[PDB]
């Protein structure tokens, strides 16, 4: 909470806009607005990766005590990290869920917002750090040693019966005066069946970045309905259980009803121009419903290509003999909806609902928003962060990726909307561009059982995926058609691994895989996986990214690396 | 602050003492060379960094460590350092 | 002024419908002339005509005297006036002109 | 000339409003009007802080009468507070956060704002001979001058070169300049 260090909030600070992401901007473009409501001077950041991290606030080396923590903490001990922290106070409102406790206790300068369902690290701060064996932390039969140190009376401290700490068990002896060293295994290691269980497994995340700066504002008489929508942008970045687990999909279904079926600044003035008073809808999180003609969903959307086998014919032969039961036109199914006449796109969403019944595709529809700005538009909700990232765009003239992270701020403005545009110049192509090997894919059958799992491979790079998210999207195309569509689930369902050619970084094969389909809450062990081979032999792997699924490593030190990676 | 990036020193010198009468009534009666051009920022907290738009000539001689002033021209500089520029590539941002 | 549309589909089903169509342009006439409205002798009312027929004389109410049978001779210093090329153009080349042969459409300048 | 020469000026005007500094302004009780200039409400609804009605002119009923009562200006009309091209931009920007009937509003100002200059050449279409002493102020409003301000008159001196210099410059049979 911060109803009264927000009270604090006036010396000089730094608000770091956090490391890659929708969700920051739009929880941080919002704070460019209170930071000159409450006259602040400001300064913010862009953050790749830990290299951002020190090689920047190394040039900004003050004291300056207020300080952000969004999206990281996962990292560093951070006093360890920063250690010119000596009271300069961070702030912590992350997402990354898998968090260190010594950030959390040792707590001089950080904020826990912690409420959870987990009581299961109670005293693990108080062994992790406190426990050790053939330990020096102690008297000594030598004369130099007799004094009163750091005596931690622990796995740290003696093992000769000198140690005013260690009420665990007895310290004459158990069996014998060096039976303190097997318990003190046993007490460390018995819970990490738990601890080492937790941050050694898998990785996932939290929370908003900005749904509590909401409700921080929302005492504050403000009914930036604007913002709300900047909100969404990071709701369905990862509310989407199309990518993201939720499940307060459906029971926020409630709360912002709760906010907005009950939030009304007119109840009786709302019909205008300039940002109507929103509206939830039952919609799709189909695939760019609104903005162009069928032909290009009916391809390509992930849940009609999981089901029905599009990228070939069979699929159309199905695809229009079920639009049998629309008995929808062709000219009509071949430009835009918003283009076509009218009762058509009117009409069309209501019987979609009940006449997908029967074909294998119920769960197309969602809930959701829609608003405008004024007459020339009616902009979607879920139709906004895929314009976005065709802005986020992999040129290597050493000036865009920090440029281009400067102009993501700039685009959710009312007043700039030329630049946003140009995505969907962009956003489409790369869209069909996604089969583009695909069919060349599940007619070479590129997919590898590799063992204990599936595995691809690809060695050649795209210009647009130089640019790395789109590596998961392709994993995540492809093993619905010949992985999960010629087999039982025996043969079926198993993991994935998708290889990312650097045709122009020098060569150093970039990855990410992701689970099989239908489990999605079991969380990938990829987020260690990928330690195994490194654990055991490693060869100039990098962890540099802030996010768990990433790496990178050399042109040719992957496969024997793969080889050590069966298990 | 910031002249040229690169007898007519002696006519800007002379335009400089020239300028000093316009900087003796200026801000007081004895004188102020005057914020005529920068900070319509309300002053807030001293000590935050800088951004810019690509800067070029690199004269910023103002009271911080080093800046190397273009974009991202960034370090712990102080509100005395920052008192140079606006529209020659600078204010995107503070 | 959005979309497009081509000629081999386009009938009775879509008439008197406006429609996005492209092709390659071939040849066509200059300018002469035309006119909307002006008047004549015979009733002295102007040439009120809908679309851009030839009608009782009323060169008549004399006392008795008629005069049918349509003297109306146009008196066009009194008249209106617009413009005209009449075009022409030919259909795409990408659907099948070679098979078949190329077909056109005749136009209306104003 | 500018855009803001006017709200250098303009905003200085005050009006009772609803929401101390020294000046002739009151301090602040809540649920209790305050005349203030212009330049504070600004610094109140953009601050989330207070809304504010407007002044009387402010209406759509004494300014649809207007509509016809300016047919007399033959010369100029109705003036009321000479200033709606500036305050309207301002109040119609924010206002109507909460006000009704912004749209007639907008609809009369630029149904009136655009026409009174549209009569304006029509008058500058009867300066003949270099008239320059004779002119129309007669019931001017305020935010209109400046767009023609630089152009004729940084005009008119190469030719009042040759206009106005009759009544005290002289030459032979034939005209001066």
């Amino acid at each position: 909470l911060r109803n009264d260090f927000y009270r604090q909030l006036v010396g000089k600070r730094i608000l770091i806009v956090v490391n890659y992401d929708i969700d920051a901007i739009c929880a941080s473009r919002i704070l460019q607005a209170l930071f000159k409501y409450d006259h602040m001077l400001y300064t913010v950041v862009p953050i790749m990766g830990v290299t951002g991290l020190k090689r920047a606030y190394g040039e900004h080396q003050g004291d300056v005590k207020y300080v952000v923590l969004v999206n990281c903490g996962g990292c560093v001990d951070i006093v360890e990290l920063l250690q010119p922290s000596d009271d300069v106070t961070f702030f912590i409102c992350d997402s990354h869920r898998p968090l260190d406790v010594c950030n959390i206790y040792s707590d001089r300068q950080v904020c826990i917002l912690g409420d959870a369902s987990l009581e299961e690290n109670i005293p693990a701060f108080e062994t992790i750090f406190y426990d050790s064996e053939g330990e020096d932390e102690d008297e000594d039969e030598s004369s130099d040693t007799e004094q009163q140190h750091d005596d931690s009376g622990a796995g740290e401290s003696d093992q000769e019966d000198q140690a005013p700490r260690s009420r665990k068990l007895s310290r004459l002896e158990r069996h014998e005066q060096r039976i303190l060293k097997q318990r003190a295994r046993r007490q460390w290691e018995s819970e990490r069946d738990r601890i080492m269980f937790e941050y050694t497994q898998f990785s996932y995340y939290g929370r908003s970045a900005a749904l509590m700066v909401f409700e921080l504002a929302w005492k504050l008489s403000k009914d930036n309905m604007d913002l709300l929508w900047w909100a969404i942008v990071g709701i369905t970045e990862q509310l989407l259980l199309g990518k993201i687990e939720s499940g307060a999909y459906t029971l926020e279904l409630e709360q912002i009803q709760s906010h907005v079926s009950r939030l009304t600044n007119k109840t009786n003035d709302q019909n205008t121009m300039s940002a109507s008073k929103i509206t939830f809808e039952n919609d799709l999180h189909l695939v760019l419903y609104r903005h162009w003609p069928v032909t290009e969903s009916m391809r390509y959307s992930r849940y009609s290509s999981c089901q029905l086998k599009l990228w070939t014919l069979r699929g159309e032969k199905r695809l229009h003999e079920l639009l049998l039961e629309m008995g929808l036109p062709l000219v009509h199914a071949r430009q835009t909806y918003g283009a076509m006449d009218l009762v058509l796109r009117k009409e069309f969403f209501s019987m979609v609902e009940r006449l997908a019944e029967k074909y294998d595709i119920a769960d197309i529809v969602y809930g959701t928003f829609t608003l405008s700005y004024g007459y020339r538009s009616r902009y979607a909700a879920a139709d906004y962060v895929y314009a976005l990232l065709a802005i986020m765009e992999s040129v290597k003239k050493h000036k865009t990726p920090e440029d281009c992270f400067l102009e993501a701020s700039d685009a959710l403005s009312r007043q700039h909307k030329q630049l946003l545009s140009a995505g969907i110049d962009q956003a489409k192509l790369l869209h069909a561009a996604v089969f583009r090997q695909v069919q060349s894919s599940l007619e070479a059958r590129q997919v590898h059982s590799a063992g204990s799992f599936f595995y691809y491979v690809l060695q050649e790079e795209h210009a647009f995926f130089s640019y790395p998210y789109a590596l998961g999207l392709l994993a995540r195309f492809l093993l619905r058609g010949h992985v999960a569509t010629s087999r039982a689930r025996q043969a079926s369902d198993l993991p994935l691994i998708a290889s990312c050619p650097l045709n122009a970084s020098e060569g150093m094969c970039l990855l990410v895989g992701i689970v099989p389909v239908r489990e999605d809450s079991p969380r990938n062990f990829f987020g260690k996986a990928f330690e195994q081979a490194a654990q055991k032999s490693g060869v100039a792997l990098l962890q540099d990214f802030f996010e768990p699924a990433v790496v990178q490593l050399r042109q040719s030190d992957l496969t024997r690396f793969l080889d050590s990676l069966t298990v | 602050i910031i002249p040229g990036d690169i007898p007519e020193v002696t006519f800007f010198n002379n335009y400089s003492k020239s300028l000093a009468a316009y900087m003796c009534s200026a801000g007081y009666n004895q004188g102020l060379p005057i914020d005529l051009t920068n900070n319509l920022r309300p002053p807030k907290s001293l000590y935050i960094e800088v951004r810019c738009m690509e800067d070029y000539g690199k004269f910023e001689l103002d009271d911080g460590e080093v800046i190397h002033l273009k974009k991202n021209s960034q370090h712990y500089l102080p509100r005395a350092q920052v008192e140079s520029l606006v529209r020659q590539g600078i204010l995107h941002h503070i | 002024s959005a979309n497009p549309t081509n000629i081999r589909q386009l009938k009775s089903d879509c008439v008197s419908k406006l429609v996005k169509i492209a092709g390659i342009i071939v040849a066509a006439s200059g300018i002469s002339a035309k006119a909307t409205r002006m008047s004549i002798q015979c009733l002295s009312c102007s040439t009120v005509i809908p679309n851009l027929y030839a009608l009782k004389c009323n060169t008549e109410q004399a006392g008795r005297p008629k005069c049918p049978l349509d003297p109306f001779f146009i008196m066009p210093d009194k008249c209106k006036c617009v413009d005209f090329q009449t075009l022409k153009l030919q259909e795409l080349p990408d659907f099948v002109p070679q098979g078949e042969i190329p077909r056109h459409l005749q136009l209306f300048c104003d | 000339m500018d855009p803001s020469i006017i709200e250098f000026i303009g905003e200085k005007c005050m009006i009772s409003i609803i929401p101390l500094i020294y000046g002739p302004v009151g301090p602040f009780r809540a649920g209790f009007p305050v005349f203030v200039p212009l330049w504070m409400a600004t610094h109140l609804r953009k601050q989330q802080k207070c809304r504010i009605v407007p002044p009387e002119w402010m209406d759509m009923d004494i300014l649809e009468e207007i509509k016809e009562e300016e047919k007399r200006s033959k010369f100029f009309t109705k003036m009321p507070c000479e200033h709606y091209m500036v305050v309207a931009q301002l109040v119609m920007s924010t206002a109507p956060d909460d006000v009704p009937r912004c749209e007639e509003l907008r609809t009369v100002i630029k149904d009136i704002f655009d026409i009174r200059e549209s009569k304006l050449r029509t008058s500058i279409d009867a300066f003949i001979k270099g008239e320059g002493t004779y002119a129309k102020l007669d019931n001017l409003t305020l935010l209109e001058i400046h767009s023609v301000r630089p152009i004729l008159p940084y005009s008119l001196d190469h030719i009042a070169r040759y206009q106005r210099t009759a009544t005290a410059s002289q030459r032979d049979t034939s005209m001066l300049s």
